[PDB]
């Protein structure tokens, strides 16, 4: 941990010149006030004012005032800074009467986290599994269609292609504080996954934005560029974020259950029933882009429908085979594009709302591939989930679970983000249909 | 089911 | 503070070999006048004769005498002068019989200051947010078109977009003597802004004079080009320089009033009722030039109608939430290619005219979008601003208010310059006609 | 004359395919259907639809449905067409109740010459002057900056500057069946005058819009582009159209008076004071594009000032020596963007106004040169043209008296074109701005 | 209004 | 209403 | 005033 | 008159 006279004698001690008061916004990005070493004290006292509306993206209307908060347990030196040291704290939004802002991710997730608490689940242990691409950079710096290189799963190409860009990055977060479990080449050609030791939900949305930002450095550093983008090509895998979650109340897994057949207690069912029911609502937070929905194809280990496996191809939730204290529901939709903070929310609450309502878990799928009939599929009451992003939309308006988990601020402005994207995605003319017509008709 | 681990081929 | 002797302790201590005695003209040009160190106590004995009429710019009609007056505590010495140090000193233009020139800006303010001071106001605490954009050059260092980055608001680019020549500036401000408050990325891409502290408006002035001059400098050390043009660019946001004032009595904001429902006094309302009264006379003088009325468009956050509020899209005067000792009133109109001194001077002679009559408050603008027609916003008294430059001078002269704070020679020549620059822009065919028409007529 | 057997017999004779029925939208540009020589009886019994609000240009807001009225009188047949003949018939646009359609220039017209013929005045013959510019093109075939010569005032330069593209031009529109007066070099280079014989105002419309396609063509053959732009270059003339106006009754001409002084009947100086009473009003008719008042400056002899005279730099008026029945009023205002119809419309209603009136003629200006200053011109009451095309826009919204010339239809459509294409040339940041800002600020 | 807000799908 | 008809300008 | 006219030196 | 200070805008 860290106190403000710990902040300020490694300031001191470390030669920091320039602090970064990072922050985020709905749709994910990283934000950040630059702020002088000879602001740290007014800093840490609470005092920083910004506009706050930045928070709205492109669509905020009027400029507010709100303060900066920062956390002291994120502070962090960047190892790149080299001469001028620069230091980052993330900060938490907050109105100038002094309670907290309403449409701040990073709150919204502390607010689900705190009647999670109400329920008696003292934390919520999380660990994500980011996968990234990776391509070449032509010579004015910009991405090009082409992979870094063309190994498989877990491959090993020990000389610049299996590893690459994946040592340096590990080797960066291990210095930063990170605790990283494992690294390995990734399905499609380019793609790469690192995985981190699991860590409390508030913890682990800033390590997620820590791993981007630092995964993105790095490979900018070697000439390459990497992305987080759902579906960045067609016919190959899609990157994914599984979350793998369990809740805990003091130190017990409240999900383990030694006496049950598959080794789960009846409060994790009921986690994965409402998790389950939401799915299709909590599309639109956990897929936010367009993009998303391109991944979400049969054929590429993509979750397709609303099921639960302990083994299957692509079931919606499953269940890892550890046990004991580490007994864990993984919900696979997300992918890297999708806010940590909101995500991590969404779930938790459908999950809360599940438990709250003994909601009962429908019988998992078996290996029976979904070449069934869509007759078949709704006899056996399998949902599927939202095949775009206007579908999401409708379903997260008409919900009333999850759009209280995220709140009547941050709703509207995500709405009205997602229906401008929307709106200018669905009027354009892509070369894919210039093939096809313009000659034909 | 399988069509991205089949991309060596293509 | 500084004294003679202190002066040529460090003159002599730090090698300067050249001092620049620095003043501006009408134009808010930084001009000065190269001295040896040799000269030094002759400088500071007030007793350096020069043109004096350089201040009229390029309508001056005959050379005058007037002698240099520096001012001690402005005594600074540029970082980047290396091998033979270069000190600055900024003076004062006085007549020579004794008295000071009425045509110098700072000398405006000064006496503007002083009036003030005949009211009980002791200071007028003044913090300036300026902004500018930062363009690639070419071979033979010319701004190309492009900008350096591709950013959004708050972003964060820790390679050598956003930051980078920032955080040099910032670097230097802070050897100077400059105590920097916050600095971010802008809306617009390329758009930078950094803030400093409050200070006095003399000293805010000064600063705002050597901060443009710095970045400047630092911008073409890194081969870019800094501009603080008010609309480089169509269709994106423009640059503007939001000033915050607020009126001091003896270490008392006088603007400040716990029992008032929004903590402002009355003083503080007739302040803002005097300044949006003479809104359309000051905007010459805020908005000198022919460009920057091509920011006062609707859409991108700049004012265009003489209101205030508390929380609107873009209203001429906004209250920030802070209160206390950091009570302020917000002017949005001015950019940074106005004049500090003649701007802050107009502002404050217009807020002190508001007191002096007691002007009534007009009702605060609400969520009510001025997307009412035209006769809904004369029907509820909302005035707009000046549309172009000759509406804006043809104001300035039928008001008798702030023409007696700009007095009577400076605005003799203040309008012959603006009616000179407007009526060469008048008179250009521009590439837009030449692409309407020429082929359709 | 012709008649529907004369029509049948030449399109049979001449093998005439292609027939244009030509008409005219509010912004003076030439639409037409384009009809097969098997529809000729069809369209000659005023039984062809087409859309009708094409009248209104890129501000139409729904469909409608009007007939095209041929006017057999303005039957030709094209002489470049060579291998496949092209007629055209210039038509009215009738409503199809039977009505002639109320935004329709040449009905306007019409309406005009009807209402005067109602004060018996028979006919209004009018001689325009349209100058126009001659630009080299490139090799995609797009006009450079470059002038095809650099002649002077009547020139003669028989090779190929001189005449060049004037001498044919002349030639083609005699076999069209133009009477030609004379052609001559204007003041810039690459600036030529061709003058017609006088005719009534429909005719002379006509034969205005005739002459512009045919000087069009005729340059666009030689390789060479033709504009009518009022102001193509800064610094040169700009191109006018000046207009001849005499009132007829019973082939009697009501301007001359032998026993007046200047040889000017009562009516006639009635009429010249309705039209200097509401040139302001008039002046977005006559100067409509926003390049019309970069013409209207001082030093090129486009009139600036509201004011008649026999002899002078540039009077608004001019009355030639011609005396008899070719006594004239010269209005100079117009340039050869503007709507013949309309501009002849609104200049002929204005006489009117002044003659129903009996408005007092203001005295005439001597040799007394504009250098006097704006007092001495107020002073003795000397009008100013408006500045620029917002001014002529809210100067015809007050009129009461053009604005009836227009009628109530076309009137808000044309006020809404102008507008937009204000708005849309207010909002630009033109090379100007930038050279003289960007730099130095 | 949101015109420059609008600049990244423009 | 106006879109595609106001492209002479864009 | 002649401005135009005297285009010839200019 | 003044016209060698002019220079800026010619
Ligand atoms: N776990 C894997 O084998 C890869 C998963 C796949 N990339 C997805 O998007 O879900
Ligand atoms: N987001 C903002 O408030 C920026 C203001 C804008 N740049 C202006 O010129 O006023
Ligand atoms: N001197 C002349 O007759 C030319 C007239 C001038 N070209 C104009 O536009 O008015
Ligand atoms: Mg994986
Ligand atoms: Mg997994
Ligand atoms: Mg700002
Ligand atoms: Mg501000
Ligand atoms: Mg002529
Ligand atoms: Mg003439």
């Amino acid at each position: 941990s860290y106190t403000r006279e710990d902040i300020i004698r490694i300031a001191e001690e470390e030669n920091v010149r320039f602090i970064r008061l990072q922050f985020t916004d709905l749709l994910g990005t990283i934000k950040n006030v630059e702020i002088p070493v000879s602001q740290l004290e007014k800093a840490l006292d609470n005092k920083m004012m910004f506009d706050g509306s930045s928070i709205e993206g492109y669509v905020r209307i009027e400029e507010s005032d709100m303060y900066l908060y920062p956390d002291l347990d994120t502070w962090v030196v960047f190892p790149w800074v080299t001469s001028d040291r620069v230091a980052r704290l993330i900060c938490d939004i907050y109105k100038p009467d002094g309670s907290p802002f309403a449409g701040d991710p990073r709150g919204i997730l502390k607010r689900v986290l705190k009647e999670a608490e109400e329920l008696g689940y003292t934390s919520m242990n999380v660990g994500p599994e980011p996968e990234f691409f990776l391509f070449k950079t032509d010579e004015k710096g910009d991405p090009t269609t082409e992979l870094n290189d063309q190994g498989g799963y877990f491959d090993l190409a020990p000389m610049d292609l299996g590893e690459n860009c994946r040592r340096e990055i590990v080797l960066k977060l291990e210095e930063m504080g990170f605790e990283i479990e494992a690294s390995h080449h990734e399905v499609a050609p380019g793609q790469h996954e690192i995985d981190f030791k699991y860590a409390d939900a508030v913890k682990a949305a800033d390590q997620i934005q820590t791993f981007k930002l630092v995964v993105k450095t790095i490979a900018r550093q070697h000439g390459l560029h990497a992305t987080f983008m759902p579906k960045p090509l067609f016919g190959v895998n899609g990157s994914g974020m599984h979350c793998n979650q369990s809740l805990f109340k003091d130190n017990e897994n409240v999900f383990y259950d030694e006496t049950d057949e598959l080794g789960l207690s009846q409060t994790a069912r009921h986690y994965m029933a409402g998790i389950l029911k939401h799915a299709r609502a909590m599309a639109a937070i956990t897929n936010p882009t367009v993009n998303s929905y391109k991944r979400l194809v049969p054929g590429y280990e993509a979750p397709c429908y609303v099921a639960w496996s302990a083994s299957n191809r692509s079931p919606m939730i499953r269940i890892p085979a550890s046990r004991g204290l580490s007994t864990r529901v993984e919900v696979r939709n997300p992918d890297p594009a999708a806010n940590p903070y909101l995500a991590l929310a969404v779930m938790l609450r459908a999950g809360l709302d599940g438990i709250k309502r003994q909601m009962a878990l429908p019988a998992p799928i078996d290996r029976n591939i979904y070449v069934m009939s869509e007759e078949e599929r709704i006899e056996e009451g399998i949902p599927s989930l939202p095949a775009d992003l206007k579908e999401a939309l409708s379903e997260l308006i008409r919900s009333e679970v999850i759009s209280d988990a995220l709140g009547d601020h941050a709703l509207a402005y995500f709405y009205e983000l997602k229906e401008i994207e929307w709106d200018m995605y669905r009027t354009q003319v892509h070369q894919w249909e210039r093939d096809q017509y313009l000659t034909l008709y | 089911l399988i069509q991205g681990e089949l991309s060596r081929f293509f």
